[PDB]
């Protein structure tokens, strides 16, 4: 009765990766509610001077 | 490692510690043939192998 993770499928060849950056590890809420939204989400991506 | 296949490092993304290096008094000689030992913290580069 609960939600799980199995599928990460995101990468396939691990190849010789750079530097790698982690954070501290938590538990989002993943559960599908119907209905109207409650938030959005925003993220501005910029490349400039490396 | 051994030199028929040598172990390197990639120690990026984190902020250098050669004063420990220069003023140890544990190593036989430093004598390395790239930049002046001195003043090492000054500059800064991108990646260091080890
Ligand atoms: C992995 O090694 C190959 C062969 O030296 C190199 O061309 C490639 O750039 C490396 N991948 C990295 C450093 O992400």
């Amino acid at each position: 009765k609960s939600w799980m993770e199995s599928e990460f499928r995101v990468y396939s060849s691990a190849n010789n990766c750079t530097f790698e950056y982690v954070s501290q590890p938590f538990l989002m809420d993943l559960e599908g509610k119907q209905g109207n939204f409650k938030n959005l989400r925003e993220f501005v991506f910029k490349n400039i001077d490396g | 490692a051994s030199v028929y296949a040598w172990n390197r490092k990639r120690i990026s993304n984190c902020v250098a510690d050669y004063s420990v290096l220069y003023n140890s008094a544990s190593f036989s000689t430093f004598k390395c043939y790239g930049v002046s030992p001195t003043k090492l913290n000054d500059l800064c580069f991108t990646n260091v192998y080890a």
